[PDB]
């Protein structure tokens, strides 16, 4: 049960990976060994590579070879634009980050074991990807990547809203991930410079900072607006411990300064 | 208003002209000025028959491309409606009709001087029929396989131009003949039809998967510069369909449901029929065992289950004991010897067979059946219709496989599958293995065109006269579903059902019932326990002492018994008045129909009675055309089944009321133009798989009333005189004539032959059909005629005794 | 249709049913020997 648990938890489906993660992290404690799951963990990976892990991480619990391991990027789906098969992309690429930030964020394994190997990972390109085309703009951006001739028409408000809503959720979780990555690995920091950590992610967190509405988190919905500074807060801590403060503080001094506020606050009748 | 008006003057010319070539002494029974008329206008000078019909046809031809011309001027609107384009299909399917006539007229007679003038008709006709397809025609696109079959007889004049016309047709009109276009992949006029496979296959794979899985298994590409490219063709189909082999595993896990006693059985007979024929053949032998030990011998199966699993560990060591390890021993054993092997081998595993009832244990792969996430979305079969243009949006896909499976009590057990789809609703269907069901897709698309034809005729349509139809799809040559129709049993289980325990009991135990009694009779009689008891009963009784003996013997059976049925399920007089107004009818329909397509294998458990609305549904078409007349040992000589409890439900009526005049209301809907319903049963008549060859094993694999393998070594299957004897029966035929006809064509050195005909004719003192003309007959004469041949008493006193006449 | 039982792969008065205990493994969510009985009135219908 254990073993099966494990092998479903990179589906797509959100309440059943929680429940997937959930149920495996209270059922290893009790098992014949009745030990930590780290020390599960790390007697399991010996017997097979750590490709397994790596396979059950990236590729999707229901179909094996479906996750984003076979599709990093979106540029991978030869069939025509749809929102249901963008989507799927999405929730794809967000089991994968909430499965990494679960068992690295509770020392189950290691930040540079499962990330930092020479096997196949596909989390780092689809995550400087989707920084780098979609988490700036709106349906469009995903809209001119799926046979970009004959782009489509104008969409519909609920089309937009839970395109926007999963685009927000996937950012914050990649926040999220980064925030883990910086507070628990200390040395952690070297293989997210390549291309997840460059200009992309400092671009969308300045912007995030100044003004959310711009990549698509609706206002009016205080269920995620009292929990987006937190991990926006989060995120800056983390980054002022850390070499990055540089490339921080030059993207959040151009972005805003005291004379901004003052010809902002200039004229106020 | 001109194209109109040609069209109605090349029709007359064309009416004219069919009269006397009908009847060319007719033109003297006319007064001498009306003949005189009729010869100016024929153009021609000769006053000869042949020359008066040569030049009105010639006027006929001449008025109605005059028409088609009309029509292809100034007549391009470009919201193509059924208004407009009524009268340009209209000019095109008339000129195309008379020239395709004149063609099949010409087919016929072996001396043709009709040559120089019938030699534009064939690219005409095919011309004219894509134009019509073009503008959405539905008598058109009926009308497809005679093109596919105009351009196999003349080649030279109409392969490139459909080739380059057919081309402009959209490939959804052609999803209803698919089976057709890609049976025809491999021969030299593939070319024709590839461009539409490949449009089918690009725009609805679904819809063309199964067909080619169908052909794939028999294409024979020739060594030739256009055989490679066919081959290469097909090839590239066949990997533009194996999109991610979801299909090909549906089928296996379909096919891990059949019993494999019964799959070992087929094998068996097929290479025993292999092992007599010709001297042995090493290659094919071994090609059918590896065929069945890949299934039956390997442990490693990829979707083996439990059911199939524990058959192969407890048969799998015999196939090594007695086969040589792939063949070798079997390719050597004798015939003598294999026998009796594969008897010792059947007893062992009929034993202990056990089919299961869940769907874990028989099939693992729809047990767990999940919709992956960007994978390809099956689909429940059977939603192409080629009636218009599909929506497969709106197609049923199937979203997961109920865990309950009902097998039926038959003898090739079939199993009773429930497909859940994505539109939450259930679709049970009937899975029934090693069993080729394409001839009754066939005989369904029939019934289907009939229904088409019903629906048009005023005196039909009155009176919502209907085929209940099911679906039927074929996915290989071994395995198809059946669409299972709910809440509906088999006449004979309604008719025991309604009998109390003591008239059951006396029914089937008691020496003094009939199906005992008809057994002492037909000793008595011929003194044999065997079939032969019906060859010398045939010579020994006379008429009077059958009559009196089934007279009896109906005597002992309930009269009221679906009386008393209708009355225990209905609860007011209404309900009981409905279900009995609907049997009649429906039967009536049912009895017409199969008589036209000849239908003769129909006992009591092939009619299926809706237990909520009454009607008679029909089912188990294994025979068809006069095949259970012409080719079983003991022939059917009765039309249809009008038996005693028939008669005794319509009570105190007379069978001349309400199924009397549905009958002559279908002969007539069903004569008035039976040029698509003779041109469909054409197409099925000419079917490459309905050869002699699949009719054997079709028999061989009930073993119902055929006699046996080796019985009939000749083939005497002749695919002409089955549509000559329907277009016969269209024209106003005798049945009595009929039925003679195809006892001299199936029996004619059986030593009861003469009997044989002296029973199915009658005689002319108390049965008339003997004393009607053998052709000409009106539909009433015709219907008057089938219900007396239907109810003779001496016809039914000699039937087989699984047909149950007295019942 | 009904169910059917899984074919195996090889191979205490009448009118008594048990009593109403009180002993239960599990603790009640806050927000031994079986004992037998014989069929009360309000049991089965009357
Ligand atoms: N389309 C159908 N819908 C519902 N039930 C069906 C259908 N076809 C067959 N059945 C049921 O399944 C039984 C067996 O099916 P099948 O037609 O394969 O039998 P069979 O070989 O013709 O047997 P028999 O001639 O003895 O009836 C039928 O007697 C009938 O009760
Ligand atoms: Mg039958």
């Amino acid at each position: 049960l254990v073993k099966w648990l494990l092998a479903h938890c990179g589906r797509p489906q959100t309440e059943c990976r929680h429940k997937s993660i959930e149920l495996f992290y209270k059922f290893v404690p009790l098992l014949p060994g009745n030990r930590s799951p780290n020390l599960w963990l790390k007697d399991v990976l010996k017997e097979e590579g750590v490709s397994f892990l790596i396979n059950t991480f990236e590729g999707g619990g229901c179909g094996q070879p479906s996750g984003i391991l076979a599709q990093p990027t979106l540029l991978y789906l030869r069939g025509p634009f749809s929102l249901q098969a963008t989507l799927c992309w999405l929730d794809l690429l967000l089991a994968a980050l909430e499965c990494y930030n679960t068992f690295i964020g509770e020392r189950t394994v290691g930040a540079l074991q499962v990330l930092g190997t020479e096997a196949q990972s596909s989390l780092l390109k689809a995550v400087a990807f989707f920084l780098e085309s979609i988490a700036m703009h709106d349906i469009i951006a995903a809209e001119k990547c799926f046979g970009t001739g004959a782009a489509g028409n104008r969409t519909s408000p609920q089309e937009g809203e839970r395109y926007n809503y999963s685009k927000c959720t996937v950012v914050v979780r990649i926040m999220e991930f980064t925030t883990t990555l910086l507070n628990t690995s200390p040395e952690g920091w070297k293989l997210l410079k390549k291309d997840l950590c460059n200009t992309h992610l400092m671009r969308v967190l300045v912007q995030t900072l100044c003004e959310p509405a711009s990549i698509g988190f609706n206002i009016g919905d205080v269920q995620v607006m009292a929990h987006l500074p937190d991990v926006c807060v989060n995120l800056m801590k983390a980054l002022k411990m850390s070499p990055y403060k540089d490339i921080l503080e030059t993207h959040l001094r151009e972005k805003i300064t005291a004379q901004s506020i003052e010809e902002l606050c200039a004229v106020n009748l | 208003a001109f194209r109109d008006q040609n069209i109605l003057l090349g029709t007359t010319y064309r009416i004219i002209a069919n009269a006397l070539s009908s009847e060319p002494a007719c033109l003297a029974e006319i007064e001498e000025d009306k003949a005189r008329r009729i010869l100016e206008l024929s153009g021609s000078s000769s006053e000869d028959s042949e020359k008066v019909i040569a030049g009105l046809y010639q006027r006929a031809f001449q008025h109605l491309s005059e028409a088609v011309q009309a029509a292809e001027e100034e007549a391009q609107p470009p919201s193509w409606s059924c208004g407009p384009a009524a009268g340009v299909i209209d000019a095109y399917m008339t000129l195309a009709d008379f020239c395709d006539q004149q063609l099949r007229k010409e087919e016929e007679n072996a001396s043709v001087i009709d040559s120089a003038e019938l030699q534009a008709y064939p690219a005409l006709v095919v011309e004219k029929m894509l134009k019509a397809l073009k503008l959405n025609s539905n008598e058109a696109r009926l009308k497809f396989p005679r093109l596919l079959q105009i351009i196999e007889r003349y080649p030279e004049e109409t392969l490139s131009l459909m080739t380059k016309e057919i081309s402009s047709v959209p490939c959804w009109q052609f999803i209803s003949w698919i089976s057709h276009m890609v049976a025809l992949l491999d021969k030299d006029q593939a070319v024709a039809v590839q461009h539409s496979v490949e449009e089918i296959t690009d725009n609805y794979p679904q819809a063309i998967v199964y067909p080619f899985i169908i052909s794939s298994e028999s294409y024979s590409f020739k060594d030739t510069s256009t055989g490679h490219k066919n081959k290469e063709f097909v090839a590239r189909i066949k990997s533009k369909l194996d999109q991610g082999g979801v299909i090909q595993d549906f089928i296996n896990a379909l096919d891990q449901l059949s019993n494999p006693e019964l799959l070992f059985k087929d094998w068996s007979n097929d290479v025993r029929a292999e092992l007599a024929k010709t001297p042995v053949n090493k290659k094919n032998i071994e090609k059918m065992y590896e065929r069945m030990y890949a299934a039956l011998g390997d442990p490693k199966a990829p979707g083996l289950g439990a059911f199939r699993r524990k058959f192969i560990q407890t048969f799998g060591k015999e196939f090594d004991k007695h086969f040589g390890k792939g063949g070798s021993k079997l390719l050597r054993m004798k015939l003598s010897d294999f026998n009796d092997i594969t008897n010792m081998l059947l007893l062992k595993m009929n034993k202990d067979s056990k089919p299961p009832g869940n769907l874990k244990e028989c099939s693992p792969w729809m047990s767990d059946f999940k919709v992956e996430f960007l994978r390809n979305e099956l689909e429940i079969p059977g939603q192409y219709d080629g009636r218009g243009k599909p929506l497969p949006e709106y197609h049923v896909r199937i979203a997961g496989f109920d865990e309950r499976v009902t097998v039926m009590a038959s003898l090739r057990r079939p199993k009773r599958i429930i497909i859940r789809g994505h539109d939450e609703r259930e679709h049970p269907f009937l899975v029934k293995g090693g069993e080729d069901l394409r001839q009754d897709q066939r005989v369904e698309q029939l019934f289907q065109v009939m229904n088409g034809i019903l629906a048009q005729d005023s005196a039909c349509s009155q009176r919502a006269l209907q085929l209940r139809t099911y679906s039927v799809v074929p996915m290989t040559s071994r395995l198809g579903l059946i669409e299972w129709l709910e809440n509906t049993v088999t006449l004979k289980d309604l008719l025991l059902n309604t009998m109390s325990q003591e008239e059951k009991a006396a029914y089937l135990s008691d020496p003094r019932a009939p199906p005992c009694e008809y057994k002492d009779w037909l000793t008595k009689m011929s003194g044999k326990h065997d079939v032969g008891a019906y060859m010398l009963m045939y010579k020994g009784a006379n008429r009077t002492e059958t009559v009196t003996s089934f007279r009896k013997r109906e005597s002992k059976v309930p009269a009221d018994l679906l009386k008393r049925a209708f009355v225990r399920m209905s609860t007011s007089p209404e309900a009981f008045l409905a279900l009995r107004s609907h049997f009649a009818s429906s039967h009536a329909l049912i009895c017409i129909s199969h008589w036209i397509l000849g239908i003769g294998d129909r006992h009591l458990n092939n009619f299926m009675v809706a237990m909520e609305t009454g009607g008679v549904i029909g089912i188990d078409f294994g025979h068809a055309f006069g095949s259970a007349t012409q080719f079983l040992p003991v022939p059917e000589l009765m039309p249809f089944r009008l038996t005693r409890q028939f008669i005794n439900l319509m009570l105190p009526m007379k069978e001349t009321g309400l199924m009397y005049s549905i009958m002559v209301h279908a002969l007539r809907a069903f004569r008035s133009d039976p040029g698509l319903l003779t041109n469909t049963m054409d197409v099925f008549v000419k079917e490459p798989s309905f050869d002699w060859k699949n009719f054997e094993q079709k028999m061989l694999k009930k073993g119902g009333s055929w006699i046996q393998e080796i019985n009939v070594a000749e083939k005497n299957w002749y695919p002409r005189q089955k549509i000559c004897y329907a277009k016969r029966k269209l024209a106003g035929a005798n049945p009595a004539v009929i039925t003679c006809d195809e006892l001299l064509l199936g029996h004619e050195k059986a030593p009861a032959f003469r009997d044989y005909v002296a029973v199915a004719r009658g005689s002319k003192d108390h049965n008339i059909r003997a004393q009607e003309p053998e052709s000409g007959l009106s539909e009433e004469t015709q219907v008057k005629c089938l219900m007396d041949q239907a109810t003779d008493p001496n016809i039914l006193g000699r039937t087989w005794e699984g047909w149950e006449p007295w019942m | 249709p009904m169910f059917v039982e899984t074919q195996a792969s090889q191979g205490p008065v009448a009118g008594q049913i048990r009593a109403t205990q009180q002993q239960h493994d599990f603790t009640l969510t806050q927000t031994q020997v079986v004992l037998y009985r014989s069929y009360r009135h309000g049991d089965l219908p009357d």
